[PDB]
């Protein structure tokens, strides 16, 4: 219920790699609105399928409305992507390929087994259903927008991109890379303000100046979480990419994802940063 | 604070 | 009327005569009243394509199969002419109900008609759409009615083309009424002969002084009088409905229908009978 | 007493 009231500030809570040790969960996913999907649960299959779409469409409109509010009611790259990330998570939950499976999520899955059954090809039927309903789900998420631009809404966010099917880990890595480049500049700035330069003619500030040492410890903690998050996500990517058809348009390594989502991406520099051996870090936080 | 029916109708 | 009762069993043929008192301008056959619509009644804002293309179709198809199964049992599981006509009559009424041109419109039939107004809409062309829906579905509905027979063997002794051919409801009802009339006539005349045939004395017929015979003729009068009223109502309804369309070839007068349904039909003899001026009635029930 | 699914399937 609370998930359908107020979305926490972006990056207020960091990715959680402690619940399921093999996966790293974004706060957005934890807050994914599934009120109706949870509180649900005759013979006719096609009927329940429709009763399902009804509740999903409403949850989608609420989710979309809240993401718009989280974005301070601005139509921009950031809004359109949160819509993608959340649309996809719905898709996986529907297709039984979600990696979270916590608390009320387990319930939602039970209700889905109660609708599509548990037989062999039941999974196939859940895939086709979604592949037939998604464009309407996306439209439902765009309700608050469509409510105001009345038809021009389709020129804000690209439909053909949102509805495109992608493994969950794929999308999460994009979202994570996006969060990483947002945080890095801030964290590095904090560091410079207190650690830039020497304390005498030969020794770096970090050698004696406590405020700097405090800053360096903070950074260490931050970059260490990033290092751990990437490790988990990228290894999950390989794992999942070794257990499916895994034929994607120009995606071989998890780095190729970042190369698509980020500007002038440089993996050598990226690995230097998360392993505390980049030029900035050595200069500021290493006494020798 | 969201009219369910209008959301449903708009979805089509 | 009912809904569940008439989906469990049918009353014996001609157990209840046609009804001219409910709607004064039309006579309704018991079969029509007993028409199975259970599922179609509980049919029902979810006006999706699948709702009318699948859901609706599924509940009607199931309704058809139950109807056909009961008609088979009504016919003592005989797979003959009479069974095929019943299937045809009920198939046609389903058709008129879907197309919104049914002449019964009583009780739960009003409920169903509303359920169809919500599904197809109530605009100008909604009528035409309902026509196309039936036209592109009737073949399947007919098949469902044969499910019971098909479950043993089916498309042969009962011909598809004859049944799926659209015909004004009043046309079909006249044919059905004619079949019921010629089934009753012999029995009723028989009752008469076996009490009134011949003279009580040398010059006076039994009907003159023999009460048991006089009572017999009274009973005959009642039967033939109902038949008389029923034909008058139906035949005028025919002219009424025919005048309000643009038409069926081969049929100009309501008698042409009786000619197409019964062997060696004599319109002159028919009129004499229902008007109590035929040779038999005159000889048996008219004193002088 | 009628197999709803067999009826639906048989109608095709």
């Amino acid at each position: 219920m609370k998930n359908c009231n107020y979305k926490r500030k972006r990056r207020e809570r960091d990715w959680d790699c402690n619940t399921k040790k093999d996966v790293c969960i974004p706060d957005r996913r934890y807050q994914l609105c599934m009120k109706e999907l949870t509180n649900l649960v005759h013979r006719d299959i096609t009927f329940r399928k429709l009763y399902l779409k009804r509740k999903l469409i409403y949850d989608a409109a609420v989710e979309g409305d809240l993401l718009l509010k989280l974005n301070n009611y601005r139509y921009n790259k950031d809004f359109c992507k949160d819509i993608r990330w959340s649309l996809g998570d719905f898709g996986d939950i529907i297709m039984g390929t979600d990696m979270e499976g916590i608390g009320y999520s387990k319930v939602v899955e039970n209700n889905l087994r109660s609708i599509f059954g548990t037989d062999e090809k039941a999974q196939q039927r859940r895939k086709q259903w979604w592949n037939e309903s998604k464009a309407q789900i996306w439209t439902a998420m765009m309700y608050s927008v469509k409510k105001r631009l009345k038809g021009n809404f389709i020129w804000i966010c690209k439909l053909n991109v949102a509805v495109n099917i992608e493994p969950q880990i794929y999308r999460w890595i994009r979202e994570w890379g996006r969060d990483y480049v947002s945080e890095l500049p801030t964290e590095v700035q904090k560091l410079k303000e207190k650690c830039d330069g020497k304390i005498n003619y030969t020794d770096k500030k970090v050698c004696k100046v406590p405020p700097c040492q405090n800053a360096c410890k903070s950074y260490d903690q931050w970059i260490t979480r990033k290092k751990n998050q990437w490790d988990v996500l990228s290894n999950k990517f390989i794992s999942v990419k070794n257990a499916e058809k895994v034929q994607t348009a120009g995606i071989v390594t998890p780095y190729d994802i970042l190369k698509q989502e980020l500007d002038e991406f440089n993996e050598v520099a990226f690995e230097n940063e998360i392993n505390k051996r980049d030029g900035a870090y050595i200069e500021l936080c290493v006494c020798s | 604070q969201l009219d369910f029916e209008d959301v449903w109708n708009s979805s089509y």
